[PDB]
């Protein structure tokens, strides 16, 4: 029914400028509040900022001074927030997310329900280091159940990657194992999905959004 | 004259969630300090009007939309929520401009055996839009099987009977809800409060 | 209400109720909201406004708030239900949402899995490219601490091991990845290296040979 889609992050240098986006379906923008808020890794939840469009009001948090400014386009349904000025602690995962109409209780008394729908999320990485794409390597299939192939993703930085399998469309058992920080600071990740040992041509599709690197490639025998 | 609220918050039967009853309230007087004074509530949530200031705005006209549902489905009533109720028989617009009040109907609509005559929409193609209203009793195809107006394998029937009892919970015990929405038209207003 | 406090930590009986405590002045004006985050998962709202429960939420997951402390109950907990939970206010004076520290749910007592491993021979087209690296996958091993040890010819191996520390998976057991970086000739010079994993004091060992 109701999905947001955050769009835009990626690797931005310190003191860099990062606008992101959010892309609504299945609501009306107007009438709901929406808000952004961000996860540093190993870390709790944060508000930066919220919009809302009968009086245009805006708030933003206390950390967020005079670098981040938020955006609403309702007839777009979209929701925008400009990053200038980052540092480390800027670095997290970003949320959009829809709030509760606020309601007024019989006595009078104004009520906020909290976020009813969240996105996916998008992460903003602050470093002064570039980015470096992947080199996607075909796993040949387990010898055991002998019942499992994989794609192997090495060095890149800085992430997410995504990582699919034919069309996306195939479900049977994925698993995206986390991937590994190495000494050099690039990470290494593998992807393996189980398939019947009786067994159709199948093809990893890997992508690399901050790297521009969009590679596919199929599992041979 | 006056508004007849009363008749629609104390009418002595209410409809069915799929069959949800529209009253227009309009070229009247309303003082709603009965409802907001009352204590008899249990869910009282106003969106885009506090209570105690409705008595100085004026309106266009008044819609009160009655029905009855279980308590844990009353959140659903409220904007922007999924749900059976919410997706298949009552839809609030997300550009609501109203009052929800529900309040417990255990000792009014249940009966010892079971009060079965409550229904509900189990099963639509499609979700309600905003104040829809869906009375068809075809049977639902789960199939490329035509049902030919019989239930059968992959064919249902649309609609299902709420089982209210005395002893069911608070959430299995059936709630009567009224949907107050004042609706401002470019148009001479006929619902005024006392001032 | 511009500060909300909430316990470090609460361990709960696998069938036992459990309770998650968050505390501020006036927090019942505004509403308590309660989100569940399970790791590498967006966060996910559980009850809203002090009692009401979204749609798809077990009836289990119920709110409560008694003016300045508010509490989340979990009437029959299980595996899934551990997680980071979140509690939200709304400052009319500020106009700040404010969020909790997190409270992190630990069933005790939950069974014991074993580990499978599952390895990958390196690529010929690595091989082609030059530099040799084995996979080793680790998958639905409870609990989360797992020892991995690569040997070489049957001989012990410390040289070029990477290894993940363990990540919960959806499926609700941990799971793991060890890599092993190797010249192309060493894979040549030595008929098996293979992947060792040692849980609960059990080692699971599994062998790729060129
Ligand atoms: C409904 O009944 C109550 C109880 O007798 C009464 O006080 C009220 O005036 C009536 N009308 C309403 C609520 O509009």
């Amino acid at each position: 029914e109701v999905q947001l889609v955050e769009s835009g992050g990626g690797l931005v240098k310190p003191g860099g400028s990062l606008r992101l986006s959010c892309a609504a379906s299945g609501f009306t923008f107007s009438p709901y509040s929406m808000n952004w808020v961000r996860q540093a890794p190993g870390k709790g939840l944060e508000w930066v900022s919220s919009i809302r469009s009968s009086g245009n009001y805006i708030s933003y948090a206390d950390s967020v001074k005079g670098r981040f400014t938020i955006s609403r386009d309702n007839a777009k349904n979209s929701l925008y927030l400009q990053m200038n000025s980052l540092r480390a602690e800027d670095m997290a995962v970003y949320y959009c997310a829809r709030a509760g109409r606020d309601y007024y209780d019989r006595s009078g008394y104004q009520r906020f329900p909290g976020f009813d729908y969240w996105g996916q999320g998008t992460l903003v990485t602050v470093s002064s280091a570039s980015t470096k794409g992947p080199s996607v390597f075909p796993l040949a299939p387990s010898s055991g159940g002998t019942a499992a192939l994989g794609c192997l993703v090495k060095d890149y930085f800085p992430e997410p990657v995504t990582v699919s399998w034919n069309s996306g469309a195939l479900t049977s058992g994925v698993h995206t194992f986390p991937a590994v920080l190495q000494s050099s600071g690039l990470y290494s990740l593998s992807s393996v999905v189980t398939v019947p040992s009786s067994s159709q041509t199948y093809i990893c599709n890997v992508n690399h959004k901050p790297s521009n690197t969009k590679v596919d490639k199929r599992v041979e025998p | 004259n006056l508004c007849p609220f009363g008749e629609v918050f104390n009418a002595t039967r209410f409809a069915s969630v799929y069959a949800w009853n529209r009253k227009r309230i309009s070229n009247c007087v309303a003082d709603y300090s009965v409802l907001y004074n009352s204590a008899s509530f249990s869910t009282f949530k106003c969106y885009g009007v506090s209570p105690t200031k409705l008595n100085d705005l004026c309106f266009t006209n008044v819609y009160a939309d009655s029905f009855v549902i279980r308590g844990d489905e009353v959140r659903q009533i409220a904007p922007g929520q999924t749900g059976k109720i919410a997706d298949y028989n009552y839809k609030l617009p997300d550009d609501f401009t109203g009052c929800v009040i529900a309040w417990n109907s255990n000792n009014l609509d249940s009966k010892v055996g079971g009060n079965y005559n409550y229904l509900y929409r189990l099963f639509r193609k499609s979700n309600l839009k905003p104040f829809e209203r869906d009375i068809s009793t075809e049977i639902y195809q789960a199939g490329s099987t035509p049902c030919n107006g019989v239930e059968g394998f992959n064919c249902y029937f649309p609609l299902q009977s709420y089982g209210f009892q005395p002893t069911n919970g608070v959430g299995y015990q059936p709630y009567r809800v009224v949907v107050l929405s004042f609706e401002l038209l470019h148009a001479p207003a006929t619902v005024c409060g006392p001032k | 209400q511009s500060a909300l406090t909430q316990p470090p930590s609460v361990s709960v009986a696998p069938g036992q109720t459990a309770r998650i405590t968050c505390g501020g002045n006036n927090i019942g004006s505004k509403g308590v909201q309660w989100y569940q985050q399970k790791p590498g998962q967006a966060p996910v709202l559980v009850v809203y406004d002090d009692s009401d429960r979204p749609s798809g939420i077990p009836e289990r997951f119920s709110g409560s708030n008694s003016g300045n402390t508010a509490t989340l109950t979990i009437s029959r907990v299980e595996a899934g239900d551990e997680a980071d939970y979140y509690c939200q206010v709304w400052d009319s004076s500020s106009d700040h949402w404010v969020f909790g520290g997190g409270t992190k749910l630990t069933v005790l007592g939950q069974p014991k899995a074993a580990p499978s491993v599952t390895l990958f021979p390196p690529s010929s087209e690595e091989l082609q490219a030059n530099k040799a690296t084995l996979v080793c996958l680790i998958s639905d091993f409870y609990p989360g601490a797992v020892t991995v040890a690569w040997k070489a010819d049957s001989s012990p191996v410390k040289a070029g091991v990477e290894t993940t520390t363990p990540s919960k998976q959806s499926n609700n057991k941990y799971a793991a990845s060890s890599y092993l970086s190797l010249t192309p000739e060493q894979w040549k010079s030595h008929r098996s290296y293979s992947c060792q994993v040692t849980h609960e004091g059990s080692t699971v060992e599994k062998t790729v040979a060129p």
